[PDB]
């Protein structure tokens, strides 16, 4: 337990651009977690339309299906790696899937060691 | 014709919505008809239509 929420979630969001772990969007996350092979959901706030979310909340509810949630997909564009970078590096078309969902488990031992604890005390 | 025009998607924002709907308790009322293919099944609605039901991936359709 030495990363935090937002510190050992880049380790999720690592392996998924590995081996293919990503289902991000609005279609590929749940049309995909009914095929019992998807794992992890992060909720993010930022709506016009409340349904969004609440879309997001019954589909976490029918497979015992797990969740975090941090704050927006403007905050998120900083956060899943799936950014425009310019010439040194620099990120010009910042955008990132509200909810991400990671199915497969390349097996870690930092962000199953820090999450996981985070997870069984939620649920 | 001189000019000639070609297909434009159809511009039909955040209808994932119409695909599930998710009632008050935490149940999705799931309206649109599910796939009984080898390849799509389980994960891909079918498309309902006036008077059919038609799967988009492997082309299966039904009444
Ligand atoms: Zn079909």
């Amino acid at each position: 337990g030495v990363m935090d929420v937002n510190t050992a979630l880049q380790e999720v969001l690592k392996t998924a651009l590995i081996h293919d772990g990503l289902a991000r969007g609005i279609r590929e996350a749940a049309k995909a977690l009914d095929k019992r092979q998807a794992h992890l959901c992060v909720l993010a706030s930022n709506c016009d339309e409340p349904m969004y979310v609440k879309l997001v909340e019954a589909l976490c509810a029918e497979h015992q299906i797990n969740l975090i949630k941090v704050d927006d997909n403007k905050k998120l564009g900083e956060w899943v790696g799936l950014c425009k970078i310019d010439r040194e590096g620099k990120p010009r078309k910042v955008v990132g899937c509200s909810c991400v969902v990671v199915k497969d488990y390349g097996k870690e031992s930092q962000a199953k060691d820090v999450i996981e604890e985070y997870f069984k005390c939620k649920k | 014709t001189p000019k000639k025009n070609k297909h434009k998607r159809k511009k039909v924002k955040l209808a994932v919505l119409k695909y599930y709907k998710v009632d008050e308790n935490g149940k999705i009322s799931r309206l649109r008809r599910e796939c009984p293919s080898d390849e799509c099944g389980a994960g891909v609605f079918m498309a309902s239509h006036f008077d059919r039901h038609y799967c988009g991936k492997c082309c299966l359709t039904y009444c």
